[PDB]
């Protein structure tokens, strides 16, 4: 899909969920 | 607990 | 999910619930990969040792849900299945190798703030993100503990574990088509998926394009959140060729 993986209530609005920083911080 | 009744249209 | 937390609204718009018609009950998790295709674990539909063998007419797919038991009027969409495809080489007799299945919806579902497909990984994304130490996210309405049910969707973030550690934690023969995830007994953090969560997605957020990719499918484990044991997931990229084949041909 063209816009797969981009959530309307989060990425599309530039808002982050409560714990996604945890994932990103683990990607060295 | 148990599940709530869903519309009959989805059971036929 | 064990030791997780309630998910925020719209946090996993690709999460799908596999619902049994009669008796009405939750069977497993699943994920939306397009407007007409759902991805899940084959053992959710077929597992002969437990006399389990569901067909298209036996169940429903419920999308856009948050609450586990309520019929979320005007939010969720309930779809009927047109066809189920189980991997030709799904190994239910021994180790659940290739525990994957595709389900074709009778009609496309409209997307919304609560319903949106997840991306399937490409070789580069998989090679870049599937590494020991890197965390993924699992979601589901499954059991909260080995031995009850949550009120709303649960979520837990878990690190991918080195293959040797995965192999040395079980007697089951592990294949290239699976990976395991979870904290080690000494890491002072817990969490695992559990019964009812299988079929659900293990996703990761790409730091390159900000998209969420489904790297795994909740497959199996021995117990739930047991120290020294890990959750095992079907390797989605490893089986992508079969996925594309089914979608393209059918
Ligand atoms: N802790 C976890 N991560 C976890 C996640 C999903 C699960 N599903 C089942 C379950 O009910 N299954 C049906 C019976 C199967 C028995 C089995 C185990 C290993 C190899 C082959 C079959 C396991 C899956 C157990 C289980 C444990
Ligand atoms: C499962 O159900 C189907 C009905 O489609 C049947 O054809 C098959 O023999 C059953 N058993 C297995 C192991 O597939
Ligand atoms: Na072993
Ligand atoms: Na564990």
């Amino acid at each position: 899909e063209a816009d797969c993986g981009l959530r309307p209530l989060f990425e599309k609005k530039s808002l982050e969920d409560k714990t996604e920083r945890e994932l990103l911080e683990s990607y060295i | 607990g148990d599940f709530e009744e869903i519309p009959e249209e989805y059971l036929q | 999910i064990v030791e997780g937390s309630d998910a925020e609204i719209g946090m996993s718009p690709w999460q799908v619930m596999l619902f049994r018609k009669s008796p009405q009950e939750l069977l497993c998790g699943a994920s939306l990969i397009s407007d007409r295709w759902v991805l899940t674990a084959a053992h959710c539909l077929l597992y002969p040792p437990w006399d389990k063998n569901f067909t298209e007419n036996d169940l429903l797919v419920r999308i856009g849900k948050h609450s586990r038991t309520r019929y979320e009027r005007n939010i969720e969409k309930i779809s009927m299945l047109e066809k189920i495809y189980i991997h030709p080489r799904y190994n239910w007799r021994e180790n659940l190798d290739r525990d994957i299945a595709l389900m074709k919806l009778k009609k496309p579902v409209a997307f919304s703030d609560y319903i949106h497909p997840v991306c399937l990984p490409d070789r580069e994304t998989a090679a870049s993100l599937l590494q020991a130490g890197y965390k993924g996210r699992v979601t589901g309405w499954g059991n909260l503990k080995e031995t009850g049910q949550p009120s709303v969707l649960q979520v837990v973030n878990l690190p991918i574990v080195e293959r040797p550690v995965c192999k040395d934690s079980t007697r089951i023969r592990i294949t290239d088509n699976m990976f395991c995830a979870g904290y080690k007994p000494d890491e002072g953090k817990r969490g695992d998926a559990c019964e009812g969560d299988s079929g659900g997605p293990f996703v990761m957020k790409s730091p390159f394009n900000n998209r969420w990719y489904q790297m795994g499918i909740v497959s199996w484990g021995e117990g739930c959140d047991r120290d020294g044991k890990y959750g095992f997931y079907t390797h989605v990229f490893r089986l992508k060729k079969w996925i594309q084949k089914v979608i393209d041909q059918f």
